[PDB]
DNA sequence: ATCACAGGATGTACATATCTGACAGCTGCCTGGAGACTAGGGAGTAATCCCCTTGGCGGTTAAAAC
DNA sequence: GTTTTAACCGCCAAGGGGATTACTCCCTAGTCTCCAGGCAGCTGTCAGATATGTACATCCTGTGAT
């Protein structure tokens, strides 16, 4: 009768980027699942550093510096700087666009 | 005209923007921090999901399972690291025998 | 009575999953005594928070919480 | 005379087998009875829906592996191939469980 | 002739404490640092597990109920009763005053 | 300066460990050890120094880099 | 007069647990810290505090895996702790 | 007389055909994200101070090296 | 046990920069309106699970042999 509560997920973005890396590959619901909690797990870490960073050195906002010094905590070596590289990139692209 | 598509980005820039400022963070929150954040997550997502891709590929499967993706983290040493204290769901372990066990 | 359902083929099996090729008859007593112990303290955890929200019934989300909170962190449940 | 594999060809296939496989390797009966057995002590009359006993025993499952590599290493280090229970409390007393 | 800038800290709080447990006896600048930080790391435990306790019930208010449940979840055993006794029986007086 | 941390003062950590014998190649393995978690500790700590913008270390900083390996060290801030 | 090999090591174990002074070198170990950093970033500097800090959680880090190279040792029926120990307590710590 | 093959037995990887249910695509809609403004204070920047970090230097001896 | 050396301590000196204060501006919270991106719901169909028979892979013991 009555539609369930929207819950708001990853999905089409996780499979979008998917099919982006491999167009002929699917991914089960088990899997989406799986990176649908790791997007989740990594946003809470990479926003929780930022929180700690800003609050350590007496700041109320969170900017993109405050996220790059987390992911370069957090993530270890050619993650980090790989990410550091398309981050910057897409900040870069976004700010020259409006 | 989303935010996404202006940093060419496929993770959702507004939602995450949301998240960081309902999800007690800080006072305010930049407009550039959602942009590297969901610049970041879209590359780890892509990372594994390259990863997955091929062992599933190696697998002779189409569709990316748990045990694709136990098997991509665990063989790519940064990313083991990073998910160590991390346990996907039906994802078993890796075939590893130790040498003095073998005959 | 239940923790011997935890028989000693599933310990067998689960060692063979770890890589063991031969076990001591006295494995499987400690094994179901960390078991238990592990178990107590994943299921205190979850109680907890399933009583902080006032429900009767135990979840998965307490479960993934209650997990998380101990550092063993689990993908697939939420 | 009847075919009889030596002591350890057999081990070390059912040691390639469950480590190719991804299966569960409790039973989910006894399992979750145990469960309900353990939570009695916590608060009576509590229901379990599915899902959490299955992310339970996929959580047990996975610390048991893993305290039994850790616990074969130390069995190994010993010049031993056999686990004794010493092996697991040593295992457990350097992961700082005891 | 610059006067130092306020810094904070739990120092009197530990002290009086310390004379209500201890007439006669003192405490060192180094003992009294470490107590500080014990006072702050265990203010940050609780109320960032109270935090994450509201926000997986969808709640926005931080209650004496909230900071019971992570008592409860951080302390070991006999300790969190304890401390929930106390706690309890302090916002009890502190109801009951005004 | 990692042949700084001589053997005498490696037996000396040992011996607070309860260490009674020790094997004379556990020095450079232990010297190795102490390299590694003191580089870890330092990287944490010099990334919090930089995004500080700040030039001198500070025990803070510290402080923070091992709390976030799971190592809170109290006594110093 | 000599004493049995062994007599000078309990009592350097007592006379050492029962002593909380740091057990390295000041600046060696501060130099140590500087050529490190130096990989890092140049030109930094460091309060004397943040190394006094570094070098007592060095310290106890070492005197823990220390503790658990002498249970690995015990383990194997030997009284001499060997690289090998300082490795399986590593990794069965997750470090390695 | 102790050591390579011979061959038998067992298991496992490998085509091949059915079938099914779970995944991928289409649809309606509604709620959350985007456009367009204003207010205000958080933060960027400049000036200053002093303090606290760094550098040096000689003597002692405890500790390191052998 | 003997010989060497640099850690430590006390002292002095210079200045780099951490911390503070003032100012100002522009970046983000807040609000209103609007619309379309994403989510729940169906639904079809093909990727994989399931037999099923078969071709090796491998193990193990007898046995001939140099």
């Amino acid at each position: 009768k009555r539609r369930k509560t929207r819950k708001e997920s990853y999905a089409i973005y996780v499979y979008k980027v998917l099919k982006q890396v491999h167009p002929d590959t699917g991914i089960s619901s088990k899997a989406m699942s799986i990176m649908n909690s790791f997007v989740n797990d990594v946003f809470e870490r990479i926003a929780g550093e930022a929180s700690r960073l800003a609050h350590y050195n007496k700041r109320s906002t969170i900017t993109s510096r405050e996220i790059q010094t987390a992911v370069r905590l957090l993530l270890p070596g050619e993650l980090a700087k790989h990410a550091v590289s398309e981050g910057t990139k897409a900040v870069t692209k976004y700010t020259s666009a409006k | 005209k989303t935010r996404s598509s202006r940093a060419g980005l496929q993770f959702p820039v507004g939602r995450v923007h949301r998240l960081l400022r309902k999800g007690n963070y800080a006072e305010r929150v930049g407009a550039g921090a959602p942009v590297y954040l969901a610049a970041v997550l879209e590359y780890l997502t892509a990372e594994i999901l390259e990863l997955a891709g091929n062992a599933a590929r190696d697998n002779k499967k189409t569709r990316i399972i748990p045990r694709h993706l136990q098997l991509a983290v665990r063989n790519d040493e940064e990313l083991n690291k990073l998910l160590g204290r991390v346990t996907i769901a039906q994802g078993g372990v890796l075939p590893n025998i130790q040498s003095v066990l073998l005959p | 009575d239940n923790i011997q359902g935890i028989t000693k083929p599933a310990i067998r099996r689960l060692a063979r999953r770890g890589g063991v090729k031969r076990i001591s008859g006295l494995i499987y007593e400690e094994t179901r005594g960390v078991l238990k112990v592990f178990l107590e303290n994943v299921i205190r955890d979850a109680v907890t928070y399933t009583e902080h929200a006032k429900r009767k019934t135990v979840t998965a989300m307490d479960v993934v919480y209650a997990l998380k909170r101990q550092g063993r962190t689990l993908y697939g449940f939420g | 005379k009847p075919h009889r594999y030596r002591p350890g060809t057999v081990a070390l296939r059912e040691i390639r087998r469950y480590q190719k496989s991804t299966e569960l390797l409790i039973r989910k009966l006894p399992f979750q009875r145990l469960v309900r057995e353990i939570a009695q002590d916590f608060k009576t009359d509590l229901r379990f829906q599915s899902s959490a006993v299955m992310a339970l025993q996929e959580a047990s499952e996975a610390y048991l592996v893993a305290l039994f590599e850790d616990t074969n290493l130390c069995a190994i280090h010993a010049k031993r191939v056999t686990i004794m229970p010493k092996d697991i409390q040593l295992a457990r007393r350097i992961r700082g469980e005891r």
